């Protein structure tokens, strides 16, 4: 297989700054018949994927003209003149030169904005759930920008592992922070044989990790 | 018992209805065939010549029955004119990697063609492919195919590039042997044809005696046409 | 305008079988190739089957060979992929492409989502996150829904019959080790009017229809 690799991963850009994604091709793209099928494509969150250029550099008719590719061979690059709010979203290069058609891993395009450090709140679990047997307790960390977080559960301050699940929301579009929630799952039995249930949020847009608890009494 | 002469002259209506059914090209080269068999001295010399004309005649009807010109062997194409003229641009390289191969310049299949653009011409190559394919899964007839690929290119719908077709036929009893031994002879170029970037087909196939009247390569009008003279003449020829 | 339109999907039993169906108009259909690509939840882009204008030349993606057939229909603009002995790394959502002018994705439908697992289709347990001082900052609280143990995916939630918009953020859904999926959804209000709005989660779940409308209040 031809195999594409995209760099950077993540690509944090402020507004009206240039990006620019690299794509290279484990062999030459160059097809026998003299054209190179390497293309790109924007995948914005929850809608399907959309070209922007085909064999590397002719712009899709009506995409917007900051959109623009280059390269030959095995190096092709995307650059974004002027970076918008709608250009949210990861960025796809794919090759139809040689069977199968493949894909570059993808690289997601990050609006840049300052930090945020989250706002920590937990839910201890509804007594409609505890009536059936389990106890989820919801941690939530909202509207923080960067991404990087660390979230931890202690229950009596021991630390939990194995019972817990975490979601991230996409970069929201208005504000360009991320959201968080960390659920802790026991069951009725063991939540009730404890006091204190705690989660600690780790952020560099905070002074130091916060613990946040609820007493299960309380 | 009979004189070959005389066994010439018994087929005379049968050969007569050969000769005015194949191209004109083929008819006369039949019709010269067909006499040195009535001048046979030897019994040898006449079976030689009858396995010409059992060739030439049959390669006549395929000719017609594919809508294709019928080439004489002395006017035929080989390779490296179908290289030259089709994809000048590469000739030079052509000629380089057959440095230690160049019996490849010189092979000269029964049909040399190219998709439209001494190289004939048709109109859609893969249509040619298709149709051979369709009756070798329909009455279980031999063939063998091969498609030159760069690497493992994917075709594509926003050019058009020029291509080759080759085509060998035959009469002859081993009809498994025939197409395996072609397709042998015509692996390396395909390789070599990879290699270069151009894009040929390769395709053999044969018939015999045997085959049923309405499964040849060629019309049904025109298996009745051998089997009432070629097949005779050998017949007769081998009893006498 | 050129557009895609693709239907069949579904839920299906591992070695189970499914037959996809991509609708085309706005172009002459006949004349180009068409193409599948999938991509399974929080992944990225996998090519499928071409299939050219006339369907003489077929190409499959190695891990369906065997498996999958690509087919079309030119007098009625459909395109087809018939999955067989279909495994759960064949949950994705399926889309048909065309270049209209080469083998490039220039065009793509909304796409259809293929779940392949033998868990029994089942509505979601919906709990409140009630909201209280260890919700609160500032003038501000949140609270939410708990949207626990649902099968397959597809699943709506709005609050207040989507009339409350602002500060919802509904959180992508995990697959649990059990073959069962679960989200929950939370909401940033003033804390003001905790006592006199009222905060209802409408959660829609179409695959086993079920609605659940759960009244979130502080406890
Ligand atoms: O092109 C062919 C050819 C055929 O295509 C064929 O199918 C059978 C056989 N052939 N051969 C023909 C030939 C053609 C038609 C009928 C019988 C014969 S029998 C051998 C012979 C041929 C030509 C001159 C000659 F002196 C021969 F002894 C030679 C094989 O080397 C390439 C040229 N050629
Ligand atoms: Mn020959
Ligand atoms: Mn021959």
């Amino acid at each position: 297989q031809i195999v594409l690799s995209q760099s950077p991963l993540s690509l944090p850009v402020s507004l009206g700054d240039q990006a620019s994604i690299s794509c290279r091709s484990s062999q030459s793209l160059l097809h026998s018949n003299g054209n190179t099928y390497l293309h790109w494509y924007l995948q914005k969150p929850g809608q399907s994927p959309k070209l922007l250029i085909y064999k590397v550099s002719n712009r899709f008719s009506g995409v917007p003209d900051r959109f623009s590719g280059s390269g030959s061979g095995t190096d092709f690059t995307l650059k974004i003149s002027r970076v918008e709010a709608e250009d949210l979203g990861v960025y796809f290069c794919s090759q139809s030169t040689h069977v199968p058609y493949t894909f570059g891993g993808g690289t997601k395009l990050e609006i840049k904005r300052t930090v945020a450090a989250p706002s920590v709140f937990i839910f201890p679990p509804s007594d409609e759930q505890l009536k059936s047997g389990t106890a989820s307790v919801v941690c939530l960390l909202n509207n923080f920008y960067p991404r990087e977080a660390k979230v931890q559960w202690k229950v009596d301050n021991a630390l939990q592992s194995g019972n817990s699940q975490e979601s991230v929301t996409e970069q929201d579009s208005k504000d360009s922070t991320y959201s968080l929630s960390s659920t802790l799952t026991l069951s009725k039995a063991d939540y009730e044989k404890h006091k204190v249930y705690a989660c600690e949020v780790t952020h560099q847009g905070l002074s130091s990790p916060v613990t946040k608890s609820f007493n299960r009494g309380e | 018992k009979k004189p070959i002469a005389l066994i010439c002259a018994e087929l005379y209506k049968p050969f007569q209805d050969l000769f005015a059914a194949l191209p004109k090209d083929c008819s006369e080269e039949c019709q010269t065939l067909f006499e040195d068999i009535r001048n046979s001295e030897s019994h040898a010399s006449a079976w030689s010549s009858a396995l010409r004309i059992k060739g030439v005649a049959y390669e006549g009807f395929f000719s017609l029955t594919n809508s294709w010109r019928y080439i004489p062997e002395d006017l035929k194409p080989t390779l490296g004119m179908a290289i030259q003229t089709v994809f000048p641009d590469k000739f030079e390289k052509f000629l380089e990697r057959t440095h230690l191969h160049p019996e490849y310049r010189d092979f000269t299949p029964d049909y040399l063609m190219c998709r439209s653009r001494a190289v004939q011409e048709v109109s859609s190559v893969s249509a040619v492919v298709d149709r051979f394919k369709s009756k070798s899964s329909e009455k279980g007839r031999p063939i063998r195919q091969e498609e030159s690929r760069p690497k493992t290119e994917s075709m594509q719908e926003d050019i058009e590039v020029d291509e080759l077709l080759i085509v060998e036929v035959g009469y002859q009893t081993d009809i498994e042997g025939k197409v395996i031994s072609d397709i042998e002879k015509w692996k390396g170029v395909v390789n070599l044809m990879s290699h270069l970037g151009i894009k040929v087909n390769v395709l053999t196939c044969a018939d015999n005696s045997q085959t049923p009247r309405t499964d040849w390569w060629i019309d049904e009008k025109y298996v009745r046409l051998l089997l009432n003279s070629i097949s005779y003449l050998f017949k007769e020829l081998l009893e006498n | 305008e050129v557009k895609l339109e693709e239907s069949g999907g579904g839920l299906v039993r591992p070695g189970g079988s499914r037959k996809l169906s991509c609708a085309a108009s706005g172009f002459t259909f006949s004349s180009y190739g068409m193409q599948w690509v999938r991509q399974a939840p929080e992944k990225g882009l996998e090519w499928v089957a071409y299939i050219s204008s006339g369907s003489r030349t077929i190409y499959y993606a190695d891990t369906v060979k065997g498996r999958f057939t690509i087919s079309r229909d030119n007098p009625k603009n459909t395109l087809f992929l018939q999955m067989t002995s279909l495994r759960s790394e064949d949950t994705a959502m399926y889309y048909c492409a065309t270049g209209y002018g080469g083998t490039w994705f220039a065009y793509w439908g909304q796409g259809t989502l293929v779940t392949v697992s033998a868990a029994s289709t089942k509505g979601p347990s919906v709990f409140p996150l009630a909201p209280s001082s260890k919700s609160t900052s500032g003038g501000t609280a949140a609270l939410g829904c708990l949207v626990k143990d649902y099968f397959p995916e597809p699943v709506t939630v709005s609050w207040n019959s989507g009339a409350l918009t602002s500060g919802v953020h509904t959180f992508p859904a995990v697959l649990q080790s059990s073959g069962l999926y679960s989200l929950s959804s939370v909401v940033t209000v003033p804390s003001s009017s905790l006592g006199t709005q009222t905060y209802i989660c409408n959660v829609n779940h179409k695959p086993s229809n079920t609605k659940v409308d759960k009244k979130v209040e502080p406890k």
